[PDB]
DNA sequence: GCACGTGCTAGCACGTGC
DNA sequence: TGCGAAATTCCATGACA
DNA sequence: ATTGTCATGGAATTTCGCA
DNA sequence: GCACGTGCTAGCACGTGC
DNA sequence: TGCGAAATTCCATGACA
DNA sequence: ATTGTCATGGAATTTCGCA
């Protein structure tokens, strides 16, 4: 009953509205509002029944409000309600967002064959042969694809493919996932003998390898369409699959990846012979123009309720593998760097700085 | 009439034997007419089984019109004749005691020839391990007739690996 | 050489351009064409190149047009290519559908209590007390929420729980998911017993017990909030999130499923007086009011690329459970009845007759 | 003053001992005064352990304001005093030997305690499973004195069990 | 040696057939 | 230049994780 | 410390054969 | 008794810490 | 009727499967 | 023979206190 003695006086407080007659009854300080009589609780009372009545059931704004609404009233309640909701720990790392992650990047392409390599494993697979699982290789710039089949996905193994491969041409770019088998000691030793840069996508985020990702379903669908009805041994259907794929039409580029690598179709089935009478100086020539002269698309439009992040701003990550019952998210932290519109430099929970993409956090409420 | 490309004719033969690096004794030469360019598959053997264990790698790659080789045994069976024509390949041979390729392959034979025995003078007993080293040396190696090396007539391009 | 011999003489067949010289080489009758000199087979071997050039790779349309474009030319080449995709039965069985589905329909709400009661199970969770598994019954028109405790999903501990429920009242409609013990031979002769009817959401299509499901998800929200940074043990927690969840405002309906049960708050805390002065018959006429009058939300706009299904027509079903590198969709069928612009009545792979949400059907392509 | 509502008082009351239905010898009864709907809870003993436990469930649904009942044990002692003062219900005793409800409560809590006795006639020996059928009769039997059934009062409804 | 972090697909339960 | 048919391009969807 | 992709088939638009 | 259909969440591999 | 502040409603997103 | 839902918090709009 602070200032609520000078509002039963008459005199007025910024705030509360002077149309209203406030009186005194029972020993509380109530109010006759439209909707009925209500009480006016003390400002050093206000802080303790928001916190009962949220934690009812955890509820939020508006749910929250509507109970308190019953009994109380005063000046912005909502300003009070947010208040403690920003400060609860375990809503803010329960509840879900609603925000959408900002519209993707699409980079642009590599300039010339060989720049950059991606690669990724397959499986476990139906045991063929003994072996298990296959490592995918694929080049940027052409799309052109290697495949080998390892009965692990081992750094091990993963040496002895690359080198079988290497010989016909040494990359400039590795770009793997954090897979255990490539982020080995061994294996960046490895790339460092031959001069390669390795480069990694930021966890739990597949997107990142997209073009390695999206030829292992070109590789799965024509390898089921060849097993169909027959028993799945896929060993031995390895090269035929390499090659089809390797000599297939991207619709929209016009061209195969074996066009896109050497200039000219060897004798496989059905080969342009369109460049017959040049000399392989024109042909080389106009492989070029070809290569500057391809499709790109353009990031496309945000979502009317996205977000995007900021150097201080408050995000929490989400928790890799949580256990039943547990939450979803991590406390909050503070973004460190913005690499680009899409991918960021946290202070974690560890707090160690971690590299993580915008679609593994959430913009902390309030 | 029409130029000369790659994918047109590949010429191939066997190189040994040699020092038992690694438990295998020869090499398989495999050389573009038109790019020189070269691959080596190591084997433990001459014979029809290891060249199309080798060679359906490489077609899993690219390729060729034609094969054309020495009358070798492994290269004139007829087990390695209905290889070739199940993938469309035209069979070309040499007439005996008289080799015959280019000018160009007959060159770059020969290389592989001087840099494979001089390995075989520095690094003598384990030579198995240095071949993609020498695959990479020999395809990146200038040609002095064309102005450009087997790799750029290969992909159009300057390599990562400059010799 | 057919009709071919005709157009050598200069003659006109309806299709082939007359601007164009078409002479005899090799062999062979081609054609002079700006791309170059295309070779044009008799219509006997047409059929035999489509599919050499399409089991290259099992290529869509463009991708095959343009391996054959590479030697051959012909009128309507694609009337060609798809004619042999609409048979290849390996493509139409793996291949991924580019259609949407068409728009949700939204049912109008049970318009008295205890109309229709929706059901389902949790879990299995962390054991507390021996429980691994709840029982959820959601009821249709308030969203009241009883929740049951059982140590397994099945039909004796489903009944066991009904049977203390019913005692309140009974039900016209309860309303599962096709899970095992729901469609027992004795679950159905307990509702046969007491007057209720059975009904039985399409399979594979969590969607349509929506109202428990999601009902599902508050309860697990706020399990989790409660039991952060302690451990799992969430059996003496039934009846408080039981009590809790009934009354919470739905922000969009201003009432409490409590309110919209009984009409009147009971010793909660924060309870709604409002309706103090009143009889209960002005009360429960309000009620009325308040029950006919809440809000219904209206099926959204279609995707400018959905489909809805028709009598007679051709589609496939989704293989509920394939195995790896196998066809995720199972052979052609018809379509018998359409029940509503959603729901769908075929002649199966069996055949049976079945009734799947259009969800897991697709429209055969050509 | 205001006017009489449902979950503004509840009447409780033990009856028992019976005979050994499938273990259980008594019954709680519990009836909202204004509405005069009615649940019964099975028990194996007229003690304050049994009654918190039925009530939990009872109170977990809805919470009155007041519980009234006679002196007997179990609503006197201290334990069952601090059950009703964790959820906030008010208590209320009737005086020592002469029992009090109201009109509504008397007939209801007679009529419970004849169409009991009833099946303990005609089906004497396994009474357990048929409380689930007593309650949906009492729950729809038609008051006299106003125009409702309880369920109708409390849910502002019909039954599907109409009696 | 065993838990952790990153990458993947297996497997259990229930009620009903043969 | 203008018309109808044919060829060629547009682009939402869905699977790879 | 980094970043989605592209085969696919009905729809929508462009081109083309002819006069 | 064991495979099937419908509903759910577990679990294995690899390379590196302590 | 008109103004700025306050209260109240609008509605995309995401999890339940 | 059947069918998505609704808590949530910034944005967008409506109402309200005052003169
Ligand atoms: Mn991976
Ligand atoms: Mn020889
Ligand atoms: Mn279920
Ligand atoms: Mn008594
Ligand atoms: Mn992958
Ligand atoms: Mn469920
Ligand atoms: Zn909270
Ligand atoms: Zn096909």
């Amino acid at each position: 009953d602070a200032e609520l003695d000078q509002l039963l006086q008459g005199h007025y407080i910024k705030g509360y509205p002077k149309q209203y007659t406030y009186f005194l009854e029972d020993g509380k300080v109530k109010v006759s509002r439209p909707e009925g009589v209500k009480i006016i609780p003390p400002q050093s009372d206000r802080q303790k029944i928001v916190l009962q009545a949220h934690n009812l059931a955890h509820t939020g704004r508006e749910a929250t409000l509507l109970k308190i609404a019953n009994l109380y009233w005063w000046p912005n309640m909502r300003k009070d309600v947010v208040k403690q909701l920003g400060r609860c720990q375990q809503c803010l790392i329960t509840n879900a967002s609603n925000k959408a992650s900002g519209p993707i990047l699409r980079p642009d392409r590599p300039q010339k064959p060989f720049d950059k390599f991606f690669i990724d494993y397959i499986g476990p697979l139906p045991p063929s042969q003994g072996y298990l699982y296959v490592l995918v290789v694929v080049d940027g710039m052409t799309g052109f694809t290697w495949l080998y089949p390892t009965k692990a996905p081992s750094t091990s193994a993963t040496v002895k493919s690359l080198n079988v491969l290497t010989s016909i041409a040494i990359p400039k770019v590795i770009h793997s996932d954090q897979g255990a088998a490539f982020t080995s000691s061994t294996f960046a030793e490895w790339a460092k003998e031959r001069g390669i840069h390795l480069e990694f996508s930021t966890p739990y985020h597949p997107q990142s390898s997209g073009k390695v990702e999206r030829k292992n379903s070109d590789i799965k669908r024509l390898l089921t369409k060849l097993l169909v009805g027959r028993p799945t041994k896929w060993y031995d259907l390895l090269p035929v699959v390499q090659l089809a794929l390797n000599n297939t039409y991207s619709p929209v580029l016009k061209y195969t990846p074996h066009q896109l690598l050497f200039g000219i179709d060897s004798n496989t089935p059905f080969a342009n012979q369109d460049t017959l009478d040049l000399t392989r100086e024109e042909e080389l020539s106009l492989l070029q123009e070809i290569r500057t002269s391809l499709y790109h698309p353009s990031t496309p439009p945000a979502s009317s309720r996205s977000w995007s992040p900021v150097v201080g701003q408050l995000v929490q990550e989400r928790v890799a593998r949580p256990a039943s019952l547990r939450p979803r998210w991590h406390k909050p932290s503070t973004v460190l760097k913005v690499l680009n519109p899409r991918t960021v430099v946290i202070l974690d929970h560890l707090g160690n700085n971690r590299t993580v993409s915008i679609d593994n956090l959430k913009p902390t409420s309030h | 009439d029409r130029p000369q490309k790659p994918f047109d004719k590949f010429f191939i033969d066997y190189i040994g034997p040699l020092p038992p690096s690694q438990g295998y004794l020869y090499v398989l030469v495999v050389v573009d007419g038109m790019t020189g360019f070269t691959w080596l598959y190591p084997t433990k053997a001459p014979s029809t089984s290891a060249t199309v264990k080798s060679l359906n790698v490489l077609t899993s790659i690219a390729i060729p019109k034609v094969i054309h080789s020495d009358q070798g045994a492994a290269f004139t069976s007829s087990t390695f004749a209905e290889w070739a024509k199940e993938r469309g390949i035209h069979l070309e041979f040499s007439t005996p005691y008289h080799p015959q390729s280019s000018g160009k392959v007959e060159r770059k034979n020969s290389d592989i020839k001087r840099l494979l025995t001089k390995l075989l003078v520095g690094r003598p007993t384990k030579w198995y391990d240095l071949l993609p080293v020498v695959q990479l040396a020999l395809n990146n190696t200038y040609s002095p007739v064309l102005k450009y090396t087997p790799h750029q007539l290969l992909f159009g391009i300057d390599s990562n690996t400059p010799f």
